[PDB]
């Protein structure tokens, strides 16, 4: 609930580092 | 002044309107039922005494209103007398034309009826298209009416 | 012969009463005032053919509702068929007023 | 001009509005709908 | 059947095609006879001279 | 960027080794995307104004498709012009192998050969699958290998391109000194 | 069904009045029937245009 | 199981035939048209054997509504004579 | 014609090619324009408000 | 705000978010100056004003008038001529709110000079009207 | 013009108002050197609303290039909301006769 | 500069031609219409219109396509446009934009006379919505007609 | 493997029996081949 | 960067978090040039620099000194008299740093002429002084 | 559009997404004039062009001839 | 040219149109196409 | 599926409120 809500917030900013450091 | 014209045999100017008279079948009242249902949905019943076509409406449709649905499946009149043992033609349900009438709930009315919904506002099949006459054929086998792609990019 | 099933050199129809004329080298719609000498009238007439007869030192050719417009009371410009005239240009403008 | 319809397209909402209308006439005195009441049966045959 | 300028399209271009050194031999006479069938194959006319 | 530039072509089929394929169409329009995606497809500034002469050149087709029945009236393209680089020639049409036509997201079981020849330099062929994607050359956008634990995994981001006088007037005088 | 697409050519595929409707007719030329004159009487008296 | 599905639903009889015409089919079907047009040129319209006596004049079978068109030497669209399908040539 | 005039001559030849194929055979059919008399009118009437 | 490396998806979305407003404003806007050529010069109002034809438009659709400008108060210079270059600010932004210059082209030519940078050439092809009120 | 000239199909003009609304018939192509020429507009609507005068239409709203004016040299006529019952029985009898 | 000037002018004339680019050809059935009838309780059914816009499709053992369809003012939306319009009121201005795609318009007020205006890089629907939101008006689209209320 | 100016394309080749058998009811062809041949509907037929 | 209809949500954000610096540098900044209304022309220092009345502050604050602009660098023109309305550039969009030019209003009215065009009509209400080095 | 104080995440990045592309085009322009210090004012053209130092160069390359 | 194909690409195919052939003659009457029918084991053979 | 699809954006979406809210 609060747990996954901050884990699901966690997987999005990682997803989102990927993406910065996916595109030239 | 006054021009002469003497007999002709055929012009083109007569062929614009030698078109008068038109033999079409369009909605009317003598052109309501065009379709007729064959056998693969009927059920051949026998007239027994204290047998009426609202029982057979009640029995087999379900509805009582339903019977004019067997009546025009027989081109009989409800009122004529029918014999005993005469074979009708009742339709089944599960074979039938859903009559459920069709609507248009957001319009500028608010809501109409459309038969089709073909010729309604909801056609959409001039909708930004492009005539070019290739387009056209495309129309006619599949009906599409906006492209995917517009680009050029060679 | 000229009636009104001739075209101008403007692509309208000639109307031979309207106050128009035909000029050698002005453009299309320039606004002509003919003065005619003899009784110091002018008019304005709108440029829109080209003309056919060419000769000589002939800038202008008037339509006759314009060489009709020129007419005065014991001055009648049909009568003379030749008529000296004095041609400006004139074009649609503001006013000039006191400065504000 | 386009041929008018015969028939009527719903003949149950033909008797809803037959009953509809026992209560606008009554003044809303006349409220039952149901095969129970006194003018259903009237209506629907 | 045709406009007089449909006609004189269509004889120009019968014409060209016939004259077309491809369907020409050289040093072989021009026959009128074969000229007036040409044009005669455009259709909608009748040869005069 | 050519339609035909991937010199090594490397074929996989979908009944080994592939465990995900996603494939996807998408209609083209300039409501979307950025401003340099409607530049590459038909929206550009045909019309310029060159400095000198002010003779208010054209520098390409106007590709006027889906926008309406007038095309007589707007221009469709944008407000800057594209910067040209040639002395005289014009900026060169978009190539199009740029535009991607469909998508495909490919997520499978990674191997020795889908290691060393699944590069974006090779072409794609996807074999035992629907009739449109068969037969046809599929440019890899990305691949990524993950490892997780003891299991290698691929996943293949490819596409299609929709793509196929006797001498000068006057010179000032002369002097000519025979030596 | 509804992602295959193909596209056939200008001139090899379809005659190229395929791809083109009437109602954007081509922009045409034509003689300007509006050409000064020069009525000096000293030689032709066409100007403008040509 | 599309064939019985279409054969099953009536036709529209102004639309496209269920069968779609083949070459063959299309030959027969220029030969019916061309063998009814020799037959009733008389009573054709004057537009119709006007065009019909042009030697670049040509008909336009539609391969799948069966509609046959004449068209004139430029191309433009000039008549319709009726609609062949599979069997009969029904002239309008 | 269709404005409410007398017949354009064109409109005239029209009219003449329509019905050609249409009259008795040996008649002869004679078009010419129509005319118009003018109306004017004089009213004196009293008004309810 | 500074949205440095160490950021998070939301914290990047909001600098985006305040961030894209200005670029909205200039959404159907006019941003820089133009060159354009001139097409009609004919003001029937009197305020010396010029037609232009913008490659924008391509010369499909006729433009707004648009306004002078000068150096001085009381100076009145000639007018560009038809066919020729002048460019153009847009107040606001606003293609109806345009005011032009003249340049240096080639249907406006160089004027010929002894020495280009402090000569002064100026030719008038009307008339020449110079009221000084003092000395 | 040195070339010709062409007003587009569909061309859309109206009144000083602006609720009254034409639309060109077809393009209209003004020959190379000619100024001033005519073509026939339909109007936006059915109804009776749409007869107008002459002179009476002389706005367009897009500004086309070289385009100066525009107006209407015929009354716009035959503008109807249906025709009458009678009208419509006259017409079916003649057929037959 | 006289011949320059007229170089200028005969180019000014010769730019404004038809030198666009043809229709592109593209046998396919992507683009097609998307119809639905639905009811919930078989007393009525509800019918809408929709234009077939993408499609996707998972291939690997479960069979998937997934279809999208939407309104026809995404078809006012795809092409950026520069124009500009001259006294013209709301409801002229709707009309000769819905005329160029074949769409009907509903529009009961007339709106007010727009005197100069231009659509600088914009889309049809985006100038309607600006045009639209300053005069305090709303669009709508149903099958094939937009409406426009205030 | 066949080269073209559009790009390349995988062939199938092999003899016209099996060619057939395998492309019965037009299963491996794709619907853009079969409207692609349909275009052209309305034929040019020659009157004598 | 071609962000095209196959985006993902991630790739539209990363788009947007790169184009959008230009906004930001141009918040707070004076992207158009502007009207204004002359309202101090009397400069102390002498340079010829004259206060506006522009429309965003709304006459309620006065603004800063607005240096003028030249066609020829040795003309000193006569400056806009009070309530004269002129065009103002900032220089790299600093609303500090504002250059302007008049422009033809009613203030400002167009002198008369015989052919708007050609013509060139100029009045100074002060002295005018020409000096010339060479011919 | 409007986008107002109760927006989801997905609308605020769509209206970011569309309202961009003015500030994509300004990459790499020059939005503001500038002011420049002459350095070159000989033309070989003979039309009258002159040579800046602009500060965004800091003076250490030259620049393009610029119109008057 | 090329050389036309002789044989036919899918006879079942064949067997198909000819029945729906015979829908088309009949006017919509024969209507019946499996292996049960009447005009099917004529037309496969 | 859907269902947390769903309870996906509505964390999402109050996560980025959560941000709105966290910012000056």
């Amino acid at each position: 609930p609060q747990a996954i809500a901050k884990q699901i917030a966690d997987i999005i900013n990682s997803q989102w580092q990927g993406t910065l450091t996916d595109y030239a | 002044t006054t021009q002469e014209f003497l007999s002709k045999n055929k012009t083109i100017e007569s062929e614009l309107l030698d078109l008068l008279i038109k033999p079409n079948t369009d909605d009317s009242i003598l052109t309501r039922n065009k379709q007729a249902i064959a056998d693969r949905d009927l059920f051949d019943i026998e007239w027994e005494p204290g047998q009426s076509l609202n029982k057979l409406a009640t029995e087999y449709l379900g509805d009582s209103f339903a019977w004019q649905i067997i009546a025009d499946a027989n081109g009989i009149d409800p009122t004529k007398e029918i014999d005993i043992g005469a074979g009708l033609k009742v339709p089944d349900q599960k074979a039938l034309e859903n009559s459920i009438k069709k609507f248009i709930v957001n319009s500028p009315t608010g809501k109409q009826l459309i038969s089709d919904a073909k010729q309604s506002i909801l056609n959409l099949i001039g909708v930004g298209d492009s005539n070019t006459e290739f387009s056209k054929t495309l129309k006619d086998c599949i009906g599409k009416v906006v492209n995917f792609s517009f680009d050029n990019t060679q | 012969g000229f009636d009104s099933s001739d075209l101008t050199a403007n692509g309208e129809r000639f109307n031979p009463e309207g106050i128009t004329a035909a000029h050698e080298s002005l453009p299309f719609g320039t606004l002509v005032k003919v003065t005619w000498a003899v009784n110091n009238k002018s008019v304005v007439v709108r440029i829109n053919d080209r003309g056919a007869f060419v000769r000589l030192g002939r800038q202008i050719d008037l339509s006759y509702g314009a060489a009709k417009a020129l007419s005065s009371p014991g001055n009648d410009a049909i009568a003379a068929g030749l008529l000296t005239v004095k041609l400006e240009v004139v074009e649609l403008r503001t006013p000039i007023g006191e400065n504000l | 001009l386009n041929a008018p319809q015969l028939v009527v397209d719903d003949y149950e909402q033909l008797i809803i509005d037959s009953l509809v209308h026992t209560n606008v006439v009554s003044n809303g005195e006349f409220t039952d709908l149901d095969a129970s009441g006194f003018m259903r049966p009237f209506a629907g045959t | 059947s045709k406009t007089f300028q449909q006609l004189a399209d269509d004889i120009l271009e019968a014409l060209k095609v016939f004259f077309n050194p491809a369907n020409l031999t050289p040093g072989e006479p021009v026959l009128i006879e074969e000229v007036k069938f040409a044009i005669r194959s455009v259709g909608g006319l009748s040869i005069s001279y | 960027i050519t339609v035909n530039a991937k010199k090594l072509n490397y074929t996989i089929s979908v009944v080994d080794n592939v465990k995900s394929l996603i494939v996807t169409d998408q209609a083209q329009t300039d409501a979307t995307g950025s401003s340099q995606k409607i530049e590459h497809y038909g929206g550009r500034m045909t019309t310029v104004v060159d400095a000198d002469s002010g003779s208010l050149i054209k520098v390409d087709k106007d590709n006027k498709r889906e926008a309406g029945s007038a095309a007589r009236t707007f221009t469709t393209g944008v407000d800057v012009p594209q910067p040209q680089i040639q002395k005289q020639y014009s900026n060169p049409r978009p190539e199009g192998a740029s535009v991607k036509e469909f998508q495909l997201q490919l997520e499978l079981h990674t191997s020795q050969s889908d290691l060393e020849n699944l590069t974006p330099d090779t072409a794609l062929y996807i074999e035992n699958t629907l009739p449109f994607i068969v037969g046809k050359s599929w440019f890899i956008e990305s691949v990524r290998h993950s490892f997780s634990e003891g299991i290698f995994t691929s996943q293949v981001s490819a596409y299609i391109p929709v793509a196929p006088s006797q001498g000068v007037g006057k010179l000032p005088v002369y002097e000519i000194l025979s030596y | 069904k509804y992602i295959s697409t193909s596209y056939a050519q200008g001139g090899i595929d379809l005659p190229i009045d395929f791809l083109e409707n009437p109602d954007d007719a081509k922009d045409t030329n034509s003689a300007s029937t509006a050409t000064e004159v020069d009525s000096v009487g000293n030689g032709t008296v066409s100007r403008s245009g040509v | 199981e599309e064939a019985k599905k279409k054969v099953k639903v009536e036709t529209v009889q102004n639309g496209n035939l269920k069968k779609t015409l083949s070459e063959k089919q299309l030959i027969d079907g220029v030969k019916r048209v061309t063998e009814y047009l020799k037959k009733n040129i008389s009573f054709q319209p004057r537009t119709i054997q006007n065009i019909l006596s042009d030697p670049k004049s040509v008909i336009k079978i539609d391969k799948d509504t069966g509609q046959v068109s004449l068209f004139n030497g430029n191309g433009e669209f000039a008549a319709l004579v009726g609609t062949y399908n599979g069997d009969i040539f029904s002239p309008s | 014609d269709v404005n409410g005039n007398p017949a354009d001559p064109v409109t005239i030849s029209t009219v003449g090619a329509t019905l050609q194929p249409r009259i008795m055979l040996g008649t002869r059919l004679l078009i010419s324009p129509m005319e118009v008399l003018n109306i004017e009118l004089e009213l004196i009437a009293l008004s309810d408000s | 705000m500074i949205v440095d490396e160490f950021s998070s998806v939301y914290e990047c979305l909001l600098y985006c978010y305040k961030m894209v407003k200005r670029s909205e404003q200039l959404n159907g806007r006019r941003v820089f100056p133009i060159l354009s050529v001139v097409t009609n010069n004919n003001d029937p109002e009197g305020r010396r004003r010029v037609k232009i034809a913008d490659p924008l438009f391509g010369n499909l659709i006729e433009s707004n008038w648009i306004r002078p400008i000068r150096v001085s108060q009381n100076q009145d210079n000639p007018l560009p001529q038809i066919n020729q270059m002048v460019i153009v600010w847009f107040v606001d932004g606003d293609s109806e709110k345009g005011y032009y210059l003249p340049i240096i082209n080639d249907a406006n030519p160089s004027r010929e000079k002894d020495d280009p940078v402090n000569d002064s050439a100026v030719r008038i092809e009307g008339n020449n009207t110079i009221r000084i009120d003092k000395n | 013009l040195s070339t010709d000239f062409i007003v587009p199909i569909n061309f859309q003009v109206s009144d000083l108002s602006g609720t009254l609304r034409f639309y060109t018939i077809g393009n209209l192509v003004i020959p190379a050197g000619a100024t001033f020429g005519t073509i026939e507009a339909i109007a936006e609507d059915i109804g009776e609303k749409y007869n107008v005068s002459a002179n009476f239409i002389d706005q367009y709203s897009t500004p086309l290039t070289y385009l100066q004016y525009v107006t209407n040299i015929r009354p716009a006529t035959n503008g109807r909301s249906g025709e009458t019952i009678d009208n419509l029985i006259e017409r079916c009898a003649q057929i037959i006769r | 500069k006289e011949s320059a000037k007229n170089q200028i002018a005969e180019n000014l004339e010769k730019i404004k031609k038809n030198q666009k680019e043809l229709a592109t050809p593209e046998i396919s059935a992507k683009g097609t219409q998307i119809t639905l009838e639905v009811s919930i309780d078989r007393s009525a059914i509800a019918v809408f219109s929709f234009l077939h816009t993408g499609t996707k499709h998972n291939a690997i053992i479960s069979d998937t396509t997934t279809f999208t369809g939407q309104s026809v003012n995404w078809v006012l939306n795809r092409r950026v446009k520069n124009t500009r319009y001259t006294g013209v009121t709301l409801k002229g201005l709707a009309a000769t934009i819905t005329r160029q795609y074949g769409l009907d318009l509903d529009m009961s007020e007339e709106g007010e006379m727009i005197e100069n205006i231009s659509q600088v890089s914009q889309t049809d629907w985006q100038f309607l919505e600006k045009m639209t939101a300053i005069q305090g008006f709303g669009m709508r689209t149903v099958g094939k007609v937009l409406q426009i209320y205030k």
